RNA sequence: UCGGGUCUUGUAAUUGGAAUGAGUACAAUGUAAAUACCUUAACGAGGAACAAUUGGAGGGCAAGUCUGGUGCCAGCAGCCGCGGUAAUUCCAGCUCCAAUAGCGUAUAUUAAAGUUGUUGCAGUUAAAAAGCUCGUAGUUGAACUUUGGGCCCGGUUGGCCGG
RNA sequence: CCACUCGGCACCUUACGAGAAAUCAAAGUCUUUGGGUUCUGGGGGGAGUAUGGUCGCAAGGCUGAAACUUAAAGGAAUUGAC
């Protein structure tokens, strides 16, 4: 009878079977082990601030050849070194080194076929300033 | 099926089978309708008066329509000493 | 002027059959779409899909077109037809024709009470094609059609006003889905209910009442 | 630390955002009735949804039950008071065939135009929001007033408004003052 | 045939007379005192600026068969991705679309998910029947032990009435 | 040898029915979803690897991860072009 017990005094076997088989999910296992509270670089938050250590010319080769513009940051809350993408600025003229940056998440899945990376994070603010309004020229950036 | 006014609201009443009493649907082409001619005292067939039977595609396809039509005929007095109810 | 070739067709041309309910009543095989066109004058088609398919025919890479077409009355007479042809418009037209041939009726019924016209279906039904299973459940009045827009359009070409749907399987491949929904709406005249337990006498065909007419000379 | 004051939402976001037949039907409703937002349609959809849920969960109970007859008569009478449901249709079955246009026709928005007090539906909304229209004695300037049936023989112009009463407005007497000064000049 | 009126469009930064609050404010109301609201004298728009934005226009998914630059920072970037004088897909302009005082993004959750399945998954070959058997806890466990008949009582709907 | 009856290992048709298909008298009686009960799986790698426990003289066995990485990896069937 469908390989599972159907007796009317068998609720215990059913719920122990569910608690054993829910560890095969992905979100459950990340969620009840405290994965984000231990090893994820944001520590389970939606944003983070950090200090720019480097500007990086990452390369995406195949099948799209592009020069990815990234930034190696050291986060303030953790002491954690994270590279992150910065959009829409070909010059990175709003970014210098040793500036403070508000980062968010970024869902690009890079490919394995040509060693192209998808870094996990985008730049939202530099030096307190909205990077969008910089690139759309609605504010000016204080340069320290 | 009718409405609250008591008038019928269907497109058509389906023909039911006779061997298994199930519905002969609008596309059962393996089913069959049988006419058997009413005879005269001289043994002449009456032209426009038949006894009808309905033998559905499941019945006919399974390989049963002969025996079932024998049963229906002897129970309607068209055969005798053919279909035995005990086997 | 259309000349028939079938004795059903020259019955239909003679004005000796009025509705398709005789043909639906007698389980007849139709082979002339002109019968359907003369008996459903308010039959309104709609294309569901036209798609170029690349053939490899005797060293020739060519482009044909698969046309999935649904015809359907605003009352309960539905038809499905799928046709591959060399041209777009020829595939359209012959898919219309194949949908004219495979017209089946539906039994749309009530949910709950008995007022006015039947709006929903009469029971639950289920169709399957490929791995696509489509389950139809009756719905209260004015609840619309809870269905994906292909299936929803095939149901709007039936005069089905209210139905809940659930599917299962890979419903990406839309021709399996339309075939499964078409089987589900064909099986509604296939489930025996207690209000049709009443024994009915078997009526005669038009083939024998009108046997002296409509014979090949 | 007080009573946490209650509130609710009133519209409902549709499930799929881009659906050509729905966009066309909503825009036909807006054109026939002079709306401004899709949210003004979604409000009526949400209210009709709650009414249909109340109806179809009272239908499952058998008749001659006091809860069904009580709440059904309350609902039906309340719909008849605003003229959304008609006189003959006073059953629970006919409130489910009741559609959105039946609600949307019963607005002050609509009833100003339909009584021949405005030239346009847009002109009707304008005469509403510029405080020209009274129901009995109280002036209403929300187009979503949803006129109850008994309130139909009271919609007129206000005694405040220049169309219905007291002195002509700002532009009128301004132009009259310029005419009188220029005739004096 | 002309032209006789009924509509309904489109424009013409063409013209006309209207309506009114945003805002300012005598006063009055308000309030412990005020501020604000509801009222209200007196001002207050052709509104070429009392200027509506946010994201898009390959497909999913509504919207370009448009122009220029790019094509050494560029076939590009939730997913799939498609020419390089000639791009519906980069940048800009025009045009169009969606919701609109609100729209987008990140994180989490829920739905979609019948991908946690009691309802309601799957286990020949797609992931997965322990190498086989014994066996404790656990789960599950054949049929049978007053039927049938008769009496009276009074209810709560429906008809045949309406008294 | 003939006829019947149990209890087997296998065969060969069909399809009523199932399945994505090859096929299946069970892999049927399953959306019209419930006879009882045991075990197992939740995209692919990383990896049956690391660590701990236990069994063994040893070889090893049982139990058994995460970080990280990625848009496919697959199963069946179908055609003809080097």
């Amino acid at each position: 009878g469908k390989g599972k017990p159907r007796g009317l005094n068998s609720a215990r076997k059913l719920r122990v079977h569910r608690r054993n088989n829910r560890w095969a999910e992905n979100n459950y296992k990340k969620r009840l082990l405290g994965t984000a509270f231990k090893s994820s670089p944001f520590g389970g938050s939606s944003h983070a601030k950090g200090i720019v250590l480097e500007k990086l010319g990452i390369e995406s080769k195949q099948p799209n050849s592009a020069i990815r513009k990234c930034v190696r940051v050291q986060l303030i809350k953790n002491g954690k070194k994270v590279t992150a993408f910065v959009p829409n600025d070909g010059c990175l003229n709003f970014v210098d080194e040793n500036d403070e940056v508000l980062l968010a998440g970024f869902g690009r899945k890079g490919k394995a076929k040509g060693d192209i990376p998808g870094v996990r994070f985008k730049v939202v603010k530099v030096s307190g300033v909205s990077l969008l309004a910089l690139w759309k020229e609605k504010k000016e950036k204080p340069r320290s | 099926m009718e409405n609250d006014k008591g008038q019928l609201v269907e497109l058509y009443v389906p023909r039911k089978c006779s061997a298994t009493n199930r519905i002969i649907k609008a596309d059962d082409h393996a089913s069959v309708q049988i006419n058997v001619a009413k005879v005269d005292e001289e043994g002449r067939a009456i032209p426009g008066e038949y006894v009808t039977y309905a033998l559905s595609g499941y019945v006919r396809s399974r390989g049963e329509s002969d025996d079932s039509l024998n049963r229906l005929a002897q129970n309607d007095g068209l055969l005798k000493n053919v279909w035995s109810y005990s086997r | 002027g259309w000349v028939p070739v079938t004795k059903l067709g020259r019955l239909v041309k003679a004005g000796k059959i009025t509705t398709i309910e005789e043909i639906f009543l007698h389980s007849l095989p139709v082979k002339e779409f002109q019968i359907i066109d003369t008996l459903l004058p308010g039959l309104q088609d709609e294309v569901m899909n036209i798609k170029p398919v690349q053939k490899q025919t005797r060293a020739g890479q060519r482009t044909r077109f698969k046309a999935v077409v649904v015809v359907g009355d605003s009352n309960g007479h539905v038809g499905l037809g799928i046709k591959t042809a060399k041209e777009v418009a020829g595939a359209i037209r012959a898919g219309i024709i194949i949908a004219k041939l495979s017209v089946i009726p539906i039994r749309r019924g009530y949910w709950g009470t008995n007022l006015g016209q039947p709006h929903s279906l009469a029971t639950k039904t289920t169709g399957k094609c490929g791995s696509v299973t489509v389950r139809l459940i009756p719905a209260p009045r004015g609840s619309g059609i809870v269905a994906s827009p292909a299936v929803k359009k095939l149901l709007q070409l039936a005069g089905v006003e209210d139905v809940y749907t659930q599917s299962n399987g890979k419903t990406r491949t839309l021709e399996n889905t339309l075939k499964a929904a078409f089987v589900a709406i064909g099986n509604t005249y296939g489930f025996l209910t207690p209000n049709l337990w009443a024994e009915q006498p078997l009526p005669v065909s038009p083939l024998d009442i009108y046997s002296d007419e409509a014979s090949a000379q | 630390p007080r009573a946490p004051r209650t509130y609710s939402k009133t519209y409902s976001t549709p499930k799929r955002p881009y659906e050509s037949s729905r966009l066309d039907a909503e825009l036909k409703l807006a054109g026939e009735f002079g709306l401004k937002n899709k949210k003004e349609i979604y409000r009526i959809s949400f209210q009709l949804s709650k009414i249909r849920r109340a109806a179809r969960d009272l239908l499952t109970r058998d008749e001659k039950d006091p809860k069904r007859l009580f709440e059904g008569n309350a609902l039906i009478r309340r719909l008849v008071r605003v003229g959304v449901l008609s006189e003959d249709k006073k059953k629970l079955d006919y409130v489910l065939a009741l559609k959105v246009e039946d609600f949307l026709e019963r607005r002050l928005q609509t009833q100003v135009y339909k009584l021949g007090l405005a030239k346009s539906v847009h002109h009707a909304r304008v005469l509403i929001t510029q405080r020209h229209i009274a129901v009995g004695k109280q002036i209403v300037n929300i187009p979503s007033f949803m006129v109850r049936l008994d309130s139909e023989k009271h919609i007129d112009f206000a005694p405040t408004s220049p169309f219905g009463g007291a002195r002509p407005g700002r532009v009128a007497r301004r132009n009259a003052a310029r005419k009188a000064e220029a005739s004096g000049e």
